């Protein structure tokens, strides 16, 4: 996953 | 005449931006009366990221470890709670912009206005609808968490979603505003992936309705479906099946048309079978899934192009 | 042990049954606080339930035309509104007996339970689904319309339902309480018909934990399905597809149990093309849709008998 | 219909  | 993805006029969402930092992480909130909103992984060591506990992480805080920026002014942080995924944190000032709002849990399939931000500064706006895996196909680079999507009844601004992060394959997931994720992902950095997606059928025939109310009727056919036989078909082209209440909504679309509802279903079941080739329906190549019956209706004269 | 078609208690749902007459029509309301609600089809003469018109027919009541009956006390109505299909009455005294209490809109396949009431004197209580066609399967004879389902949620009634008609098969139809009726039907005296209804496959496989946890795995088998497949059976068999956010649901049963969905699925699958003569599960004969997941939790062991 |  990549949290903006 | 023309039908586009229209978005929602932003003016009252923008006047609630703000810029909520903790630590070293900064990100978006949502500035209403006295509280702001915002991620709760605004908290979190990036590192821990991996593994969270939320409640542990929390309870180490206190109310200045963070800064609310809205403007050049410093709002004061004088409380906070977790909410779910979320954190509301409660400031000394009241919103003077705050519109009239409502929270609203939106439904797959349904669409709405996503306003991006970075650093509490409005950047742009559009419009994308809730797909049936849970994820939007959204437009997000980084500092953008926090970025809100909303519809608008009136003068009041219901609030159905708050942005916390993108997945594998670039689509994108956050929580209602009151913190519950759309879809069965987490805010913890780990293996998580956007299930299997079907095609929205209401909306792709409400955009249907919407080619023959602007005056394109090329598409249509001398032929009826049972609902049970275009679901066979449906399924073949995963698409979702259509169910009654589906027939119900199109109601108006197909009174304004004068096209049965399965008299349509036919008419879709020939462009899944078929093809369009060559031709386009709304200067679309494709059958687009990203307009509700109601967003037609919205946009559309209530008289047809006869 | 056991596993029975369970009511929730309806000691607080008693506490706020009242009988309302208009004219010569006699039925049940719901006083809560200071508010007495029941079918606006109270004000109908029964020859123009054919083709009523309520706004026109309401302007010609006042607040004395109705009288609101609770136990050997009068209650003086000084308001009056109609809501949807719904009469919100004020009387001149706020309930004493009024629970905590929540008004929601059900969603189909959910269940709730039905106090059925006579003169506003409950008499009976049983559980029953919202039917993926908006009737019930309800048991009611004349001047039970206003009778209510509800569920309860702690020491909060949530309220779900109000009763207006039978179909002519026998089922029943009704609103939620803020007015707006289940299903495509409406309160006046018409050619309507309950639509073709779905078995709820949600429920069914939950009915199917609550077999193993009870102690059964007769049924079970060394087979998995996709989902996609198990559907093309569901539908031959008109059961309800089966959706990923169903398989999410059905989490702790599979958890408790130690059987992946699809597995159970697999063992539906088979029940549906084998059948399961001779045997029954749980003591039914048949394959049982009216207990949903959070039922199965409610009333089985949190221990499985293993 | 009967209304109940």
């Amino acid at each position: 996953v990549t949290l903006x | 005449s023309g039908f586009r993805k229209m978005a929602f006029p932003s003016g009252k969402v923008e006047g609630c931006m703000v810029q909520v930092t903790c630590g070293t992480t900064t990100l978006n909130g949502l500035w209403l009366d006295d509280t702001v909103y915002c991620p709760r992984h605004v908290i979190c060591t990036a590192e821990d990221m991996l593994n969270p506990n939320y409640e542990d992480l929390l309870i180490r805080k206190s109310n200045h470890s963070f800064l609310v920026q809205a403007g050049n002014v410093q709002l004061r942080v004088i409380g906070h709670s977790m909410q779910n995924c979320l954190l509301r944190l409660k400031v000394d000032t009241s919103n003077p912009k705050t519109p009239k709002y409502k929270f609203v849990r939106i439904q797959p399939g349904q669409t709405f206005s996503v306003l991006a931000c970075y650093n509490g500064s409005p950047s742009g706006v559009y419009q994308c609808a809730m797909r049936p895996n849970h994820t939007i196909k959204g437009s997000f680079l980084n500092g953008s968490c926090g970025s809100v999507g909303f519809n608008i009844d009136y003068d009041c601004v219901s609030f159905c979603y708050m942005h916390h992060m993108e997945l594998p394959t670039g689509v994108h997931a956050g929580t209602d505003l009151e913190g519950k994720f759309y879809g069965p992902f987490v805010d913890r950095q780990t293996a998580q992936a956007a299930g299997t997606d079907t095609t929205i059928t209401l909306n792709v025939l409400a955009w249907l309705y919407a080619a023959v109310i602007n005056g394109d009727r090329w598409f249509l056919n001398r032929f009826t479906t049972t609902l049970n036989d275009f679901n066979l078909v449906a399924m073949k082209y995963n698409y979702e099946p259509l169910t009654q209440d589906h027939v119900d909504i199109l109601g108006p679309l197909s009174a304004q048309t004068g096209i049965a509802v399965l008299d349509m279903c036919a008419a879709l079941k020939e462009l899944l079978q078929n093809g369009m080739n060559g031709r386009t329906i709304l200067g679309s190549t494709i059958l687009e899934d990203e307009f509700t019956p109601f967003d037609v209706v919205r946009q559309c004269s209530g008289v047809t192009f006869q």
